[PDB]
DNA sequence: AGCAATAAAGTTTCCTTCCTCCTTGCCGATAACGAGATCAACTTGTTTGCGGCG
């Protein structure tokens, strides 16, 4: 859950990163354009361990 | 001797004349329990105590209430077995009686205003065994019974504890047995003190005033009056002469007319005869003697109302000028023979600020209830509440009891709540023993520590969730209707249950049992700790508990305790050991009367007998006379000694009151050393059955009782004639007299076969028993695991001499043959139990089913179509179990096995299997399968097929039953029309049952007619009501967790065979390992070709002095002689007369054995039978300490026809040259333990790891790594070899980039090494940044 | 986490967060609205007593726990007393490529030999095997190598026996006090599951056999390889560093076999007659002619190095008893003849092999020792060895004196 | 309600079960009939079914000692299923370079195709775009390339 | 053998879409009961430091 403390958020910033039809979201995949819309995405950074 | 004993007989070469058969041993949990649930009328005991105690309850405002009435219990829904098998505790309904009776609050006690009598459910209970246990959940289980300290008073004195002073520093203490302690203390200075439950220190007298005494009363009570006396100007005084007693004399003392004691002068005892004598208590003495002296009482100007001095203030000549011309000539002061009579309270009080009362109380409160605001009453109910509430104060009038000794006054009892006269005189005793008169005691003393049983447990629990109760109750008596709430309406039963069930379940007294032999339950169960709650802790604890006590004698067993940290805390009862009724001890004496031992007995305390002195047994008594020797060794005070034979009181029994029964059956420990007799029983328990039931031979007499008492086995009930007889099951008919009328009397007995143990074992039992044979009462019919005839048989006797081997016996090691192997005769057997469960998950149901995709039929061939084993196969790890599985979502999965399923194509389905296996090392035997499964859901069909089979059983066995009982009512059936004419054959020849219209004759009979339909119809609707109800309770469905859909089990068989490593010994601390097994061929041999069986090591018989087994070994040779001397003519055929006379003789050989004994009495077939077991060998007993004699184990040896040392020529196997000397030979009756190469053994490369620091787990179980310790470091670094232990700790540890290309190396033929740093290290670093640190570190 | 049946088990941490978090967002709201005073400073007692709570629980205040009434755990014990990473986590560690099991004896061993039953071992040097299947080409791959494995080839015994070879492990028994507490042996593999073990290193470890255990771990490089090799080696490890002392005290059979066998009586047979040498004893006793306890004369080659460390060869005559001659058999070719002319109490053998240390060198006395061993045992069996209820001795003169 | 992580309607369905087989025990006398709590709350027996595990069963801890004196904690006693094996990306990687090994022979698009996407995980149907053929010739050729990877031997199924 | 066409079949998307459910926030109706404690710990123990504590 986000604002949370294993918080979603700090792994998946919100304000973030969802495609049209919601597939690709949550940091998962970052370096992703969603294919069958072909939307292209930024932004997004991962730890962990931090 | 009965049938059972007439099967075989062991000797004995006791010889003293015993009084006492062993009682019933463990009568004492069955006790317990009874007088707990039992019904008590008015000397209550638990639960009516409890209620009793908790008389009723009524309103938040005092309006209406409950009332106890009764009580009652039901009988259990399942029998115990149903209970075992289908996972459940074994508990009894409860059932109350209760009336609500209400007040009119207009009326004074207008009691007429509401009756609602009636009963309530509330809650089960569980019940007990004949045996001892509660089964929980389907596991049999026991609770401990505890040790602790009594309530009551105690007192003691540290020395020295601000050592500087090096002094003495008393104090006393008192704990209710329920409620606050307290304690009284002294000073460095001699002032008294006092705290609460170790409250800060505080004054002692201000809570005198708390209590509403002045300090006039308090000196009037603790202080007697030194009165002075001002006769118009001078001060007399008036004195007892034993007030000057050791002391000098301040002035001239002397008489109105007469000097006793010049000036400087020692009162001498003299001068006190002088003034005791001549009449003197009024004597002038110099004013000036006064100032120093303490007024006792606050004196005053009765016109003024002033305090010239405040009382306890010491004195002087002002001051007697001002309190002279007051108006007293009269001064009470108190009394300071400082030696004797200290004013201690006098300084007490002289440090302690307060006056008033009502401050002290504030104090107090201010104290106890720190910050919050003192309002008064609540200090008040504060104070009441801690001591005189009965709610949460109470003393167990056993702690009245005592502390009235402790007060020596005579009333026993009392209340559970203080007076004011009891605590005034603990302060007198404390001040008292201060001064010096009695003293202070000890703690190990038995008589000091009481027992404590389950009952009382059940009790506590039990009313502390009444409690729970009376909360609520009160919360809505108050408040809701009356005439309409009903009494059952404001209840609930969870929590009490929840308490039963905890303890039952949560206490570190409830364990598991060992199942493993009958004396380890016996023991387990007898087995004593100071431990738990109300007890005490390792680590605190320390030496002076751990030791020994001489009250220990003939109470508890000195020598079975481990070696664990706990040695000396757990220890077992002795023998003929009572409880005294509180919970203390007793143990039976014989009394001594004119030097007469007379044949009573009295069960006396821990505290009794030092007064009185007890005389020895190993004393030779002078044949109806007395003691024969002048000094002999009685015991008294803590200590024995030597004393005369009319001075004695009293004797004990036996020879053996002291040990335990672990203890008790080694023979001949009256030549061994004690640490290793310790080692020998605590092992003796350890063992396991063999396959077989092999006797010893050489005994001390107890173990046919213990292999009753345990009872595992079949019995006697009632006697009888064998009537049906199987592998599985019995029948019995009753005989006739003990046949009472109502039954038919026809008990059966279903046996246990291959069943399993909680330490995984072997259970079974079988008959010694034959067909068409009367039956004695109360004798055996079938055996248990490990017995054979009512005896204990728990090992195998078998051949040793002892001489080195080419190392093979370096250190205890032990060499045998390889003949045994092949007699499989140690081997025995370990049931491992599985499961396998269907859950119903968020999505839907796990499922079990045969079909699962991507398998091999190979598997399957072995499951039937519901995806189930057939019984009796024979399986190995992989192997497949359940073909149980599961429904699953999805995966967004990436190439890789994209491409995999891509090759492969093997559709992946909406579902997985979860399927049970067998684990990795395993194989056995299947040859049992139980399901179960819900309420509310289809079962699963071979279940229904296992509940139809058991339905065929059931019926089968009722149908039997039924069958049996019914027929012998057809005889009656038959008879009774022949009564009223004859069909002497057309009766018989035409069909049974048409009989009734047979010859029909009116006046009566026509009724018979009627009676014989009526018994007809009664009885088939006895069956049918039977089988209804069996039918259903068969086929009720089970009671489950949420989730659970059903659940598989199985059991397995798996038979355990040596390999060396195995760990084997005596009962002698005889241990020993095992390192290489002998063929015959090598084995060293006789004169007549017989090798041996096994070798030994006999440098460690000094060492370790377990000297009696050398005994024992001689007659390990000897009797076996005797079977062969039969054998060797039963298969020569003889003739009975020859049988005859060498038995008799046999038997009569000792001089003054006990038991005597004839067999013309018996017939030949017992004879014959007799002959046929004692074949193998003639066993013995031999008691502990009135044991045989040398002059007789050579006596059976030389009728044995042998060297008389039993030390004799051997050669050699390898070679067949003799030795150089003789050896001495025989058998041993030894053993075989759970410590196994298979247990124990263990190799990991690669595997699992931890998650939060991913180095590696420990235990096989789990595929553990083993652990490397520091110690295991300095060593290394004592030789300095850094790059192990860089490997030790990155790679085989945390290092997983490491172990990762460190794989990658070996297995291309690299032997090279990179490190890296340990994760665990940062983590740390992690940890002290999250603490608020800039912890860093400077890269170079 | 989640469990078997969906149920968690978590950190209590969390829970010292969230009550934290709690006040706080209460502070602001009550902040919010200016609200009196008080109100504030309870809400501050608060935060900072659930802040130092998290830090180090009943230390200013009293303690916080569960309904368990057990505490909710801090920080600091992650790090304190035994449990923290230090004494369990960080110095002490779990190993994989490491065993166990239960001991026993090797008697005719050398001392450089341990035993080692095959399955353990088997499974210990798996990723070798795997490489040298690879490297055979049975094994083409890995897969290949699992399967043949599982299978147990005969092949696959005879390329351990391949590896195992000059293949050192190292061995530990517990507790380790001193250094020799854990040695490094070679291995020879035998069919059981329980490791024999050469009787004399039960001293350096306190062994004794009755059931204890000890572990195994492994030299997988080179380099500890060799340092076992070279060092923690049965050969260096003979003395203790602490004293000067042999620790290769034969205990007490051996003795006894020489203490026997090298002793005089009188009273046999064969009394003073005529030899060449040892072997002629041999030749009797071993068909039995003479007792071996006998002072007999014979004639002996003694050897010395009295030249700068040159043999200096001799003979001469001796009565001795005859297991005197048949021991010089044995002693090798630097020692004089007065060695033996006692019955041989266990000092005796302690300065025995010293001298025979400091003079001859190291690896003659390793042999001595062991032919010692060996024969000591072989005519203890021959002895004829026991007691009796009959060998107990009770002197005439005790119950006058009591 | 802050403190508690579970649904309200939850609770109330809980406190109804409390009350009524409460309630309904009185009424009886003994236990755990279920029938009877599928009557009273006649909603259905799959409801309350559900509700058991909803309700009756609530979270623990971590580091709870392993009863009869510590001798180790539950945080030693835990496995899991999301494991990393060593062996399986070594022999996809083997396979993925096989797979080059096999379509290097074949058509210079469907090369390129599967190569990028299976390599660099990137588009598949981005392709089928570029050339503009309908993706058919791209369905016989995938087949083919399958029918030439099922020309050799693989474990680990 | 390589290349395409027509027809069929199964889809994945995917997007709405309207039923139903479910959860996040708020505000309300009679009148007054009592400052907690509540079920525990049993005092390890010797050494050493520091604040008093004169
Ligand atoms: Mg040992
Ligand atoms: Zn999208």
């Amino acid at each position: 859950e986000r604002d949370g403390l294993f918080c979603a958020r700090i792994f998946g910033p919100v304000k973030d990163y969802e495609c049209l039809c919601g597939k690709y979201k949550r940091l998962k995949h970052r370096g992703v354009i969603c294919e069958k819309c072909g939307v292209e995405v930024t932004q997004t950074k991962v730890r962990r361990e931090r | 001797y009965s049938y059972t004993e007439k099967k075989r007989i062991r000797k004995d070469f006791g010889k003293r004349p015993q009084v006492l058969d062993v009682p019933y041993l463990l009568s004492i949990q069955l006790d317990s329990f009874q007088k707990f649930i039992e019904q008590d009328p008015e000397g209550q005991y638990g639960l009516e105590a409890a209620f009793r105690s908790v008389f009723p309850i009524q309103s938040y405002s005092g309006n209406s209430e409950l009332q106890y009435v009764s009580y009652r219990l039901g009988e259990p829904v399942f029998d115990v077995q149903e209970c075992q098998i289908r996972g459940v505790t074994y508990s009894a309904p409860l059932r109350v009686k209760l009336r609500l009776v209400i007040y009119e609050r207009e009326a004074p006690e207008g009691t007429v205003k509401d009756i609602k009598e009636q009963e309530v459910y509330m809650g089960e209970i569980p019940l007990m065994t004949d045996n001892g246990t509660f089964v929980i959940n389907g596991t049999e289980r026991v609770i401990v019974s505890q040790l602790h300290r009594s309530p009551g008073v105690f007192f003691d004195s540290d020395k020295g504890k601000t050592h500087s002073s090096g002094k003495v520093l008393y104090n006393a203490r008192i704990i209710p047995y329920r409620g606050s302690w307290l304690d009284f203390e002294f000073d460095p200075k001699d002032n008294l003190f006092v705290r609460i439950d170790r409250r800060r220190k505080l004054p002692a007298t201000i809570i005198l005033r708390a209590l509403n005494y002045t300090t006039e009363q308090i000196l009037d009570l603790f202080f007697e009056k030194v009165i002075f006396e001002i006769r118009d100007n001078k001060l007399q005084m008036e004195l007892v002469p034993e007030r000057l007693r050791g002391e000098t004399a301040s002035f001239d003392i002397e008489a109105n007319g007469k000097v006793y004691v010049e000036k400087g002068r020692r009162i001498t005892a003299r001068h006190i005869r002088q003034l005791e004598k001549d009449d003197v208590k009024l004597i002038e003495v110099p004013v000036e003697y006064i100032a120093g002296k303490v007024v006792a009482k606050d004196y005053i100007d009765e016109s003024t109302g002033e305090l010239i001095c405040a009382a306890n203030m010491e004195l002087s000549l002002d001051l007697l000028a001002k309190l002279s011309q007051s108006g007293h000539k009269r001064i009470e002061t108190l009394f300071t023979n400082d030696l004797d009579h200290g004013p201690y309270i006098s300084e007490t009080l002289r440090v302690d600020p307060t006056n008033d009362r009502l401050s002290a109380l504030v104090e107090i409160y201010r104290m106890m209830r720190p910050g919050e605001p003192p309002t008064r009453e609540a200090a008040e109910s504060l104070f009441e509440n801690l001591f005189f509430s009965e709610d949460r104060y109470d003393l167990s009038a056993v702690g009245r009891m005592k502390f009235n000794r402790s007060l020596l006054r005579e009333e026993i009892e009392g209340s559970g709540i203080l007076s004011k006269d009891d605590i005034i005189d603990v302060m007198k005793k404390l001040i008292d023993i201060r001064n010096g008169k009695g003293e202070v005691d000890d703690i190990d003393h038995l008589g000091n520590r009481r027992i404590r049983s389950v009952g009382e447990m059940a009790e506590n629990q039990f009313r502390v969730g009444l409690v729970r109760v009376e909360r609520a109750v009160k919360e809505r008596l108050s408040l809701g209707d009356l005439d309409t709430l009903m009494p059952q309406d404001m209840i609930n039963a969870k929590p009490i249950s929840a308490a039963v069930k905890e303890f039952f379940g949560s206490s570190q007294l409830s364990q598991f049992m060992d199942q493993n032999n009958p004396l380890s339950e016996i023991t387990h169960k007898r087995r004593i700790s100071a431990l738990g709650p109300g007890g005490l802790t390792r680590e605190r604890a320390g030496f002076e508990v751990r030791d020994v006590h001489p009250t220990h004698y003939g109470r508890v067993c000195p020598i079975e305790t481990p070696e664990g940290p706990n040695i000396g805390l757990i220890n077992s009862l002795s023998v003929y050991a009572q409880t005294n009724e509180y919970g203390f001890l007793e143990t039976p004496y014989r009394k001594v009367t004119d030097g007469v031992v007379t044949d009573e007995i009295h069960y006396l305390s821990a505290i009794e007998e030092g007064n009185y002195v007890i005389a020895q047994a190993n004393s030779n008594l002078d044949e109806e006379g007395h003691f024969v020797e002048d000094l002999v060794t009685c015991r008294s005070k803590g200590e024995s000694s030597l004393f005369s034979r009319d001075q004695v009181d009293y004797m004990d029994v036996s020879t053996q009151q002291v040990v335990s029964v672990g203890a008790s059956l080694i023979p001949f420990l009256e030549h061994d050393d004690a640490n290793r007799a310790l080692m020998g029983a605590n092992m003796q328990r350890q063992a396991v059955p063999t396959l077989r039931a092999d006797k010893p031979l050489v005994g001390t007499g107890m173990e046919r009782a213990v292999a009753v008492d345990s009872g595992v086995t079949a019995v006697a009930k009632r006697g009888g004639v064998v009537q049906y007889v199987d592998a599985s099951r019995i029948v019995i008919k009753v005989n006739e007299d003990e046949m009472y009328p109502g039954e038919a009397g026809i008990d059966i007995y279903n046996l246990t076969k291959y069943t399993r143990s909680n330490q995984n074992t072997c259970i079974n039992q079988m008959p010694c028993v034959s067909l068409g044979e009367p039956v004695e009462r109360g004798d055996v019919l079938a055996d248990g695991p490990s017995t054979d005839l009512g005896e204990l048989a728990l090992g195998q006797n078998m051949r040793v001499a002892f001489m080195p081997w080419n190392g093979y016996n370096f250190e205890d090691s032990i060499l045998v043959s390889e003949r045994v192997v092949q007699e499989d005769r140690f081997t025995t057997i370990h049931i491992q139990e599985l499961a396998c469960v269907s859950r119903d998950t968020k999505l839907g149901p796990e499922e079990i089913t045969a079909d699962i995709p991507n398998v091999g039929e190979a598997a399957l061939s072995k499951l039937d179509e519901s995806g189930i084993v057939y019984i009796g196969a024979e399986v190995t790890g992989g192997d497949i179990l359940v073909g149980k599985v599961t429904p699953k979502g999805e995966t967004q999965l990436t190439p890789e096995e994209k491409l995999l399923r891509a090759i492969f194509g093997e559709k992946a389905s909406d579902v997985k299997d979860s399927s049970l296996r067998v684990p990795n090392g395993v194989s056995g035997t299947v040859i049992d399968v139980q399901v179960f499964t819900r309420d509310g859901v289809e079962k699963d069909k071979r279940a229904l097929e296992i509940e139809e089979m058991q339905l065929k059983q059931a019926k089968k066995d009722l149908s039997e039953e039924l069958q049996i009982l019914e027929a012998g009512l057809f005889s009656r059936i038959r008879a009774v029309l022949v009564a009223g004419g004859v069909e002497a054959e057309k009766l018989d020849k035409l069909p049974r049952d048409r009989w009734l219209e047979l010859g029909l004759t009116d006046e009566e009979k026509q009724n018979q007619l009627e009676q014989l339909a009526e018994q007809y119809d009664e009885l088939k609707h006895e069956f049918e009501k039977k089988l209804e109800a069996k039918r259903r309770k068969i086929t009720q469905g089970d009671d489950l967790a949420p989730g659970v859909l059903k659940i598989v089990k199985v059991y397995l068989a798996v038979k355990r065979r040596i390999q060396p490593g195995d760990k084997m010994a005596g009962r002698h601390g005889n241990k020993g390992v095992i390192s290489k097994i002998n063929p015959i061929e090598d084995m060293p041999y006789d004169e007549n070709g017989t090798p041996v069986d096994i070798v030994l090591n006999p440098l460690g018989v000094p060492s370790r002095m377990n000297i009696g087994q050398i005994l024992e070994t001689h007659l390990g040779m000897a009797a076996k002689g005797i079977g062969d001397k039969i054998n060797a003519m039963l298969k020569q055929q003889q003739e009975v007369a020859k049988l005859r006379e060498f038995i008799q003789r046999a038997y009569d050989l000792g001089a003054d054995v006990r038991q005597k004994v004839d067999l013309s009495t018996f017939s030949d077939e017992e004879v014959m039978r007799l002959a046929e077991n004692l074949r193998k060998g003639m066993p013995i007993a031999t008691p502990v300490f009135d044991g045989a004699k040398e002059a007789e184990i050579k006596e059976l040896l030389k009728l044995g026809d042998l060297p008389t040392s039993g030390q004799i020529r051997l050669y050699d196997g390898r070679t067949g040259e003799q030795f150089e000397r003789p050896v001495t030979v025989g058998y041993m009756y030894m053993l075989k333990l759970n410590h196994l190469v298979d247990d124990k053994m263990h190799a990991r490369s690669t595997g699992s790891y931890s998650l939060v620091t991913q180095q590696p787990l420990g235990g096989k179980a789990q595929f553990g790594g083993q652990r490397f310790g520091e110690m295991e470091v300095w060593a290394l670094e004592a030789y300095g070899a850094a790059y192990t232990l860089q490997e030790m700790l990155t790679v085989k540890s945390d290092d997983v980039n490491g172990r990762t290309k460190m794989y990658k190396n070996i297995v291309d033929g690299n032997h090279q090494m990179e490190p890296g740093m340990p994760e665990s290290f940062n983590v740390l670093l992690k940890e002290i940044r999250s603490l608020g640190i800039n912890i860093e570190l400077e890269d170079e | 986490v989640p469990l078997d049946g969906g149920r968690f088990a978590t950190s209590d941490l969390n829970d010292l967060y969230r009550r934290v978090i709690n006040r706080n967002n209460r502070l602001k709201r009550l902040l919010d609205l200016a609200a009196p005073d008080i109100i504030v400073r309870n809400e501050k007692r608060m935060l900072q007593e659930a802040v130092d709570a998290l830090l180090d629980n009943g230390r200013r205040g009293r303690a916080i726990t569960g309904s368990n009434k057990r505490p909710l755990k801090s920080l600091a014990d992650m790090i304190k007393g035994k449990q923290g990473r230090f004494r369990q986590n960080l110095l002490g560690k779990r190993v994989d490529y490491s065993g166990r099991s239960v001991i026993t004896v090797g008697p005719y061993l050398r001392l450089h030999q341990c035993g080692l039953p095959k399955k353990m071992a088997l499974e210990l040097f798996k990723p070798f095997i795997y490489g040298k299947l690879e490297l055979r080409g049975l094994a083409t791959t890995i897969k290949a190598a699992k399967k043949m494995v599982e299978r147990e080839e005969a092949v696959v015994w005879d390329i351990l026996d391949e590896v195992i070879r000059e293949h050192p492990v190292l061995l530990n028994r517990a507790p380790t006090l001193h250094r020799l507490g854990i040695q490094a042996f070679e291995p020879v593999l035998i069919e059981g599951k329980a490791i024999q073990l050469h009787p004399l290193v039960c001293a350096a470890y306190n062994a004794d056999f009755d059931g204890d255990q000890m572990a195994v771990h492994v030299p997988l490089t080179l380099e500890a390889q060799l340092e076992a090799r070279a060092l923690m080696m049965s050969t260096n490890n003979i003395l203790s560093p602490a004293n000067g002392e042999p620790i290769i005290v034969p205990s007490q059979d051996v003795v006894l076999g020489l203490y026997y066998m090298t002793r005089d009586c009188v009273n046999a047979k064969g009394e003073g007659m005529v030899l060449t040498g040892p072997k002629e004893a041999e030749r009797l006793y071993r068909s039995g002619l003479a007792s071996l306890h006998a002072r007999v004369k014979v004639r002996i080659t003694e050897y010395e190095k009295d030249a700068n460390g040159e043999l200096v060869a001799k003979t001469s005559l001796k009565d001795t008893t005859v297991g005197r001659a048949i021991l010089w058999m044995i002693v090798p070719k630097g020692l004089p003849y007065s060695i033996v002319n006692q019955a041989l109490g266990k000092k005796a053998i302690s300065k025995m092999l010293n001298t025979c240390y400091r003079i001859l060198g190291l690896k003659p006395t390793v042999i001595f020792a062991d032919q010692i061993m060996y024969t000591g045992f072989a005519y203890a069996a021959r002895s004829g060895a026991s007691v009796g209820i009959d060998d107990m001795v009770i002197p005439e003169k005790k119950h006058e004196i009591i | 309600r802050s403190r508690d992580w579970v649904p309200r309607s939850v609770r109330r369905n809980a406190r109804e079960v409390a009350q009524a087989i409460g309630q309904l025990e009185q009424e009886l006398g003994r236990n755990a009939t279920e029938t009877e709590v599928a009557e009273r709350l006649g909603i259905d027996i799959a409801d309350y079914r559900q509700m058991l595990l909803d309700t009756n069963n609530s979270q623990l801890f971590s580091y709870d000692e392993w009863r009869e004196e510590h001798g180790d904690s539950i945080e030693l006693v835990t496995d899991d299923h999301q494991r990393e094996n060593p062996l399986q990306q070594l022999l996809d990687s083997n396979l993925r370079q096989r797979v080059m090994e096999a379509i290097e022979t074949l058509p210079e698009r469907e090369k390129l195709v599967l190569t990028l996407y299976y390599q660099e995980e990137l588009n598949l149907k981005e392709i089928g775009a570029v050339l503009e053929v309908g993706e058919s010739r791209v369905s016989q050729l995938h087949s083919q390339a399958i029918k030439r990877l099922r020309t050799k031997l693989g474990k680990l199924l």
